[PDB]
């Protein structure tokens, strides 16, 4: 019956970026977990605290699906317990995390000879973020001492950076698609199984 | 928050906005090189003035962060490579002299025409001509004549400008806060702050000094050896107790000395290893040859190469309309873009400048993840020693008989490692001299020890004592005879040479000896040695974050340059030419002159 709908969020024309990741709720549906194997070279499949052959025997209330497009070699960063720029301004996951988490390159879509300089991601912040949290204001950073009315120039900078990606870059820099599968257990009966 | 955490924010987004600007200069400056077209050369020109300018922009706002408020010898660095102006301290007046004069004293070395005697219509060229005749002729009238034509109809016309050049360029040097010119130019080997690391830039003549004095008794052989060897082709002009004459070493300014085995080979009976008959009989091509380079590195330890090697690099000649130029470089476009421009043929040659070019490329990936500014080798002389050492390793017979293109009958005989070794010698020890004379002149120069009417006085008597080469005939203070060479005309360093000449047999020595090699040392190949392979990862990851003399002991285990491993690399040609030069005298006397 009613099958969820993965195949907008795995197969969407536009990705969002990463400090403006779209998060979608999935919920009373029947969810098939092998479609999603239905691409090819899943550069990542890790899965946390989930058997990925037992997945279609455990219920859950909610499951969440977000979307971004980072760099190659910044993916290693989408785990728990991980330091760095991503995981610090951008995207941060709780340690006691529980799902999985899918990427796979996109050369051929998200890269124009020129540079797609549509995608961005933030460089200054003054603390670290909280678990499963976004912000997306756009104010000067105060790397100084002095007040920065506003004005970008001498320790001050604007906090978001693009990407710029070109089609002869090399793996590392290369875009990919990341999408992460969230899992709960909410005091409310689990309308979320597989067939 | 304190002035050293507000540098490192300002080195992060420099690093940001310089990856992507870099890489569109060398994106741009690549299309024009393999696509020569007047559109290329626009796109070539606004990428080059962006980049400029952004640099200079970031240089005058790195400025306000005080060095003696820094203590992580990570930031001073990268401060140091952006805070360095050099040329903008003059004023708009002089700063535009500079740059003209540079630019007319180009122009005047690569527009040349000598035109020769009788016949005035008639006029010949460098590149193509003034060196066909250098280094094919065999008449002795002829080559003086090229010789002091170029001397006098190109060197003239350079003298009053070099004599404002100095002037024009020591007052930039101490405007920068330095002593000269030279120490300027010494101070890429100066190290300050690391404990049991640092080398001042006065160490640096001392040194050179100290290792030449080792050299110089192997250099003496083989000049008696090319003295006797060279009396005996010209019948009397050279004196047996004397210099060389300069206009038939070979090439224009006696640089190398390689073209001299046609009359110098010890046994002329027997040939050398020539492969390219054995490759054209087994349809070879572009494709194998960089195939066969890659599982030699492979072999070694390192890396295969990337898909945008084999996809985004041009390995053979376009031909048809295109035209591009063929100079064998490696480039390292950033952001995991590497490829080689090289028009390759079938060839023995071609086939060791793969290997080279090759070892370029594995370096530059070596340190991919350092910052932007700490991303070269570190010095101007480890890049080249490091693709040396490839071609070096990879011209043995054992490694041509294992990939099957010499014949396992093949017998290694000593009549024809002998004739290798003299080919060897006739252009590496063969240009330490002649370096080193060059940049002593140059240093003194600078700093002020020649009067400005002595030039081209204490020039020749140097280049009587140190290297043993005597002019033909007498130059006054009007010359400006090593203004003639294009690194003295376009203002570029040249003791690089000389240390990259060292430090190639350090390495490769040390290598060796990773390898449990047994023997001769020419006849080492590091072939299938992890250890090896290991042991040189572990320098060429650094780059530039750490001093050189740390990355130097981190494979050969010392921390100063040594020339005891190239006479050990040398040692039975130096054994037969102390047998061969029983009979005659060895040195150079600085009194005869062929002018009288
Ligand atoms: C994505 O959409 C295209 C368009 O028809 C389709 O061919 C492809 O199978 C879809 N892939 C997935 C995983 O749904
Ligand atoms: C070289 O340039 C010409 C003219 O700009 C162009 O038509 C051609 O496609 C270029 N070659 C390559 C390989 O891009
Ligand atoms: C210097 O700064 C780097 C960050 O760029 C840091 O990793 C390193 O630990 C610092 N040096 C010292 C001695 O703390
Ligand atoms: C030039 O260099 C000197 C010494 O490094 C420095 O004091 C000066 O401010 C620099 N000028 C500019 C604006 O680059
Ligand atoms: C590439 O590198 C890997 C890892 O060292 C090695 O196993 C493989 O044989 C190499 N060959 C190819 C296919 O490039
Ligand atoms: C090779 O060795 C033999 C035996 O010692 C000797 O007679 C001969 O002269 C040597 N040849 C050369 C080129 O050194
Ligand atoms: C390196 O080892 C391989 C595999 O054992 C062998 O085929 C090859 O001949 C060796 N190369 C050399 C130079 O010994
Ligand atoms: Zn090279």
């Amino acid at each position: 019956t009613n099958l969820c709908p993965f195949d907008e969020v795995f197969n969407a024309t536009r990705f969002a970026s990463v400090y403006a990741w779209n998060r979608k709720r999935i919920s009373n549906c029947v969810a098939d977990y092998s479609v999603l194997y239905n691409f090819a070279p899943f550069f990542a499949f890790k899965c946390y605290g989930v058997s990925p052959t037992k997945l279609n025997d455990l219920c859950f209330t909610n499951v969440y699906a977000d979307s971004f497009v980072i760099r190659g070699n910044e993916v290693s960063q989408i785990a728990p317990g991980q330091t760095g720029n991503i995981a610090d301004y951008n995207y941060k996951l709780p340690d006691d995390f529980t799902g999985c988490v899918i990427a796979w390159n996109s050369n051929k879509l998200d890269s124009k000879v020129g540079g797609n300089y549509n995608y961005l991601y933030r460089l200054f912040r003054k603390s670290n973020l909280k678990p499963f949290e976004r912000d997306i204001s756009t104010e000067i950073y105060q790397a100084g001492n002095k007040p920065c009315n506003g004005v970008a120039g001498f320790n001050c900078y604007f906090p978001l950076r693009s990407y710029g990606f070109r089609p002869t870059y090399g793996v590392g820099h290369q875009p990919y698609r990341v999408v992460v599968l969230s899992f709960e257990l909410l005091h409310a009966p689990a309308t979320v199984c597989g067939p | 928050s304190t002035i050293e955490e507000q540098a490192k924010t300002f080195l992060d987004k420099f690093n940001h906005e310089a990856e992507d600007l870099f890489y569109q200069s060398s994106l741009a400056s690549w299309n024009y090189n393999t696509n020569i077209t007047e559109e290329n050369v626009q796109n070539m020109n606004n990428a080059g003035d962006k980049w400029s300018a952004f640099l200079k922009e970031q240089s005058t706002l790195a400025q306000m962060y005080p060095l003696q408020e820094i203590q992580n010898l990570t930031v001073k660095l990268q401060l140091q490579a952006l805070q360095q102006n050099g040329s903008s301290v003059l004023s708009e007046d002089k700063s535009k002299r500079l740059n003209t004069i540079l630019n007319t004293m180009s122009t005047i070395y690569s527009t040349g025409k000598v035109c020769n005697p009788d016949n005035p219509q008639e006029c010949l060229l460098l590149e193509p001509g003034l060196n066909e005749i250098m280094a094919n002729s065999l008449d002795y009238n002829e080559r003086l004549w090229a010789w002091e034509s170029w001397r006098s109809e190109v060197g003239k016309q350079l003298r009053p400008l070099y004599e404002e050049y100095v002037v024009l360029k020591n007052e930039m040097a101490r405007a920068n806060h330095y002593e000269d010119y030279g120490d300027y130019w010494r101070g890429d080997y100066e190290v300050n702050g690391v404990d049991g690391y640092d080398y001042s830039r006065g160490q640096l003549i001392e040194d050179v000094e100290h290792t030449f004095e080792e050299i110089k008794p192997l250099y003496e052989h083989l000049h008696a050896y090319v003295r006797a060897k060279l009396m005996n082709a010209y019948p009397s002009y050279i004196s047996p107790i004397g210099c060389l004459p300069a206009h038939l070493l070979g090439d224009m300014w006696g640089r190398f000395w390689t073209n001299l085995y046609s009359l110098t080979v010890p046994f002329g009976q027997k040939p050398n290893i020539d492969v390219t008959d054995a490759m054209v009989d087994q349809a070879w091509d572009a494709q194998r040859i960089f195939k066969e380079a890659e599982k030699f590195f492979v072999s070694v330890g390192l890396p295969n190469m990337t898909q945008g090697f084999w996809e985004n690099s041009m390995l053979t000649d376009p031909g048809n309309v295109q035209k591009a130029v063929c100079h064998p470089t490696a480039w390292d476009l950033g952001k995991g873009d590497f490829r080689i421009l090289m028009c390759t043929k079938v060839t023995m040659d071609d086939f060791l400048t793969a290997h080279h070019e090759m070892g370029h490329i594995q370096y530059d990936m070596a340190y991919a993840a350092q910052p932007f500014l700490l991303r070269n080798g570190a010095n101007e002389g480890f890049h080249e020693a490091v693709g040396e050492i490839m071609s070096l390793s990879a011209a043995t017979p054992k490694h041509l008989k294992s990939i099957g293109l010499l014949s396992p009958d093949f017998q290694e005989d000593n009549e024809t490692e002998i004739n290798f070794l003299l080919k060897q010698a006739l252009t590496i020890v063969g240009t330490l001299p002649f370096t080193y004379m060059l940049e002593k002149w140059r240093w003194m120069v600078f700093k002020g020890e020649i009067p400005k009417d002595q030039w081209m006085k204490k020039w020749w008597e140097m280049k009587r004592e140190i290297v043993g080469v005597v002019e033909p005939v007498p130059h006054d203070e009007t010359y400006c005879d090593p203004a003639s060479l294009f690194h003295v005309s376009n203002d570029y360093s040249f003791i690089r040479y000389y240390t990259r000449t060292l430090y190639q047999f350090q390495f490769q020595e040390a290598l060796c000896q990773a390898a449990k090699h047994e023997g001769p040392l020419h006849k080492c190949d590091i072939s299938n040695s992890t250890e090896a392979g290991q042991k040189l990862f572990n320098m060429l990851r650094l780059g530039k974050s750490e001093p050189w003399t740390l990355a130097l002991e981190n494979v050969v285990g010392a921390k100063n340059m040594n020339v005891r491993p190239l006479l050990n690399y040398f040692e039975p040609l130096f054994t037969w030419l102390k047998d061969q030069n029983k009979n005659s005298f060895v040195g150079w006397s600085t009194d005869w002159s062929p002018y009288a």
